[PDB]
């Protein structure tokens, strides 16, 4: 069903969605703490190269060919790792340095908001630059899909805790007769403001009663919230935006991938037919084949000109065989 | 050079990518989509 141009278009949408995800993720301190831990665990053999990066994709990128399953003369997983390790460590190293630089301005920005003011125009432009170069760099690292998904999960988890704390504040305000709209307009954007409770008092008797009579709960929740802002190295409203950014990119990538899998079902089937009596049901063969297809999609590099279906066949086949 | 980025890419808008995703000037077509991710023109390019 897909032309070569359709295959490319899908690859590009996946890559763009992924980039949007990374773009959002790189604003959070946690994503780079995670990458620092992975650097650590690699350096000490706690984890293997293959769990951090897309091993076959990276190795294929050495000669600009198609990614293929690891091993009769082809390279084993250990072989690929041996070829790639030094370069991956070098990149993680360079990135560590750029993260430190970036995190200094993160702390500057969060602290600045905590005092009420904002980053100097220079410190801010520097922030922008660092962000850009870091996103590009991380792109050259070719992270494992599971690692990116782990980052996304962590980000969203934080967001769930935030939404909980805001829910509490919301009903609290409600009991003093402050509507959702009234509250959210008074609250969005000022989550780090130290003089918030004193400033909202000026909004009248309901607000005054709210933050004086129930000052305890209020200051507690706002403390917890502020702790999220600390745990992620960004102000709360920024975190809101990051989360939406990542969700958007994620949905684009997911949809593009889905389209690609659907469009290559026929291929999957035609491979499943060759493995009918080998112990598994036809539908099982299909689903496994699809796991393999999805892997081919994850590792597909359109820029290198190789035909998608014949490449995908290796991964489909590997998934089927392994299940058997 | 279309009228959308990933962020601004609304629904029923054409998801046809223009340029290199690594490029700062990367865009999507973003014209009215019809039965799928793509306008008729880009659907034609994308399929068969
Ligand atoms: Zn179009």
């Amino acid at each position: 069903l897909l032309s070569r141009e359709g295959e490319i278009a899908i690859a590009k949408r996946i890559e763009a969605g992924r980039d949007t995800m990374i773009r959002g993720l790189c604003e959070s301190a946690l994503t780079f703490e995670a990458i620092m831990v992975w650097r650590e665990e690699l350096g000490t053999g706690r984890i293997l190269l293959r769990e951090v990066i897309d091993l076959e994709g990276t190795y294929a990128a050495i000669n600009g060919v198609a990614a293929q399953p690891a091993a009769g003369a082809g390279p084993t997983v250990s072989a690929m790792e041996g070829e790639l390790r030094e370069g991956v460590m070098a990149i993680l190293d360079a990135i560590a340095s750029e993260f430190e630089a970036f995190r200094k301005l993160q702390d500057k920005l969060v602290g600045s908001r905590l005092k009420g003011e904002d980053l100097s125009d220079a410190d801010r432009k520097a922030y922008e630059g660092l962000s850009a170069t870091i996103i590009q760099h991380l792109k050259t690292l070719k992270l494992n899909n599971n690692r990116i998904e782990a980052l996304v999960e962590q980000l969203y988890a934080i967001n769930k805790r935030l939404i909980g704390l805001e829910g509490r504040l919301l009903r609290l305000a409600d009991s003093y007769g402050i509507s959702r709209g009234e509250f959210l307009k008074a609250y969005f954007g000022s989550e780090l403001n130290p003089t918030w409770s004193e400033q909202v008092k000026a909004m009248g008797v309901r607000w005054t009663k709210f933050v004086e009579n129930d000052s305890q709960s209020v200051t507690d929740i706002r403390s917890e919230i502020a702790a999220l802002a600390t745990e992620t190295g960004v102000p709360i409203d920024d975190y809101r935006r990051i989360v939406q950014t990542v969700q958007k990119g994620e949905r684009e990538a997911r949809q593009a991938k889905k389209e690609m899998v659907e469009a290559n079902l026929r291929l999957v089937i035609s491979i499943a037919k060759k493995y009918t009596n080998r112990g598994l049901q036809f539908l099982d063969l299909i689903q496994e084949g699809n796991i393999g297809l999805m892997k081919a999609v994850d590792k597909f590099e359109y820029r290198r000109g190789y035909k998608f279906s014949t490449y995908a066949t290796w991964w489909i086949r590997q998934a089927i065989t392994r299940s058997i | 050079p279309g009228s959308a980025t990933v962020l601004t890419l609304g629904a029923h808008m054409c998801k046809w990518p223009i340029g290199d995703p690594s490029s700062e000037g990367f865009t999507f077509c973003g014209r009215r989509s019809s039965e799928g991710p793509y306008c008729v023109e880009h659907a034609r390019v994308a399929y068969q």
